[PDB]
């Protein structure tokens, strides 16, 4: 029951 | 052309678990779509006009780990399965598609950009059906216009025998209604 974490991203082109 | 995507992983298990507990995330944020993780699940979020939007069924009421500590949700709409936090600094915020194109693209957590025909406000058909297993974990992923503007975010799949013929999304309209409401 912690925080949502950003583990990656996606780059648009 | 038409529109391309690639992914970069920023964190591993251990760091995700820890970041989860501290609520503090000091990594730089980049990109239009964020890959998000809780202890139980993984899914996506799209930054549109300064807010990072995702699905309630992924995020629940949770905060988002941030440079200054945990970020409280700015917008929480359970019935439409939508939540949002102010975008962290460095996320590339996209812009709503007003041009009214019915030719869309869904961006999966695998960084594929897949063709969708808009069938209504919240719905679109996958021009080529995919296995349910392929779409799992892509909720909160953006649906795009050809110009690359955002139509809304991936919510649910319409599937039979593990095959998905279509998708339900949350329109940028719903996002605006939630903001004017709150
Ligand atoms: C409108 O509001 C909603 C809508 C749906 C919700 C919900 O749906 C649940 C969650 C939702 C769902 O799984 N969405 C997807 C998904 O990837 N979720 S996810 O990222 O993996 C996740 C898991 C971690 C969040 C996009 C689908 C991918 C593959 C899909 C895998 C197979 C399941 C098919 C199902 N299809 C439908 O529900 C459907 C078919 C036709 N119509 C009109 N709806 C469906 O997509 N979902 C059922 C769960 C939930 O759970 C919690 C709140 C306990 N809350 C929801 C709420 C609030
Ligand atoms: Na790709």
């Amino acid at each position: 029951k912690g925080s949502v974490v950003i583990v990656g991203r996606i780059i648009l082109s | 052309a038409p529109i391309t995507a690639y992914s970069q992983q920023t964190r591993g298990l251990l760091g995700c678990i820890i970041t989860s507990l501290t609520g503090r995330d000091k990594n730089q944020v980049d990109g239009e779509v964020q890959v998000l993780s809780t202890a139980t699940q993984s899914f996506l979020a799209t930054c549109v006009n300064g807010v990072c939007w995702t699905v309630y069924h992924g995020a629940g009421s949770k905060t988002l780990a941030g440079p200054k500590g945990p970020i409280t949700q700015m917008y929480t709409n359970v019935d439409q399965d939508l939540v949002g936090w102010p975008a962290p600094p460095g996320a590339r915020s996209m812009t709503p598609c007003t041009c009214g194109s019915s030719d869309l693209y869904l961006v999966t957590r695998h960084a594929d950009v897949i063709p969708v025909r808009r069938r209504g406000d919240s719905r679109g058909s996958l021009l080529s059906p995919r296995p349910v297993s392929y779409l799992k974990g892509s909720s909160g992923g953006p649906l795009l216009c050809p110009s690359g503007h955002v139509v809304g975010i991936f919510r649910a799949a319409v599937c039979t025998r593990g095959v998905a013929k279509a998708v339900v999304f949350i329109p940028v309209e719903s996002m605006e209604t939630t903001m004017r409401a709150s």
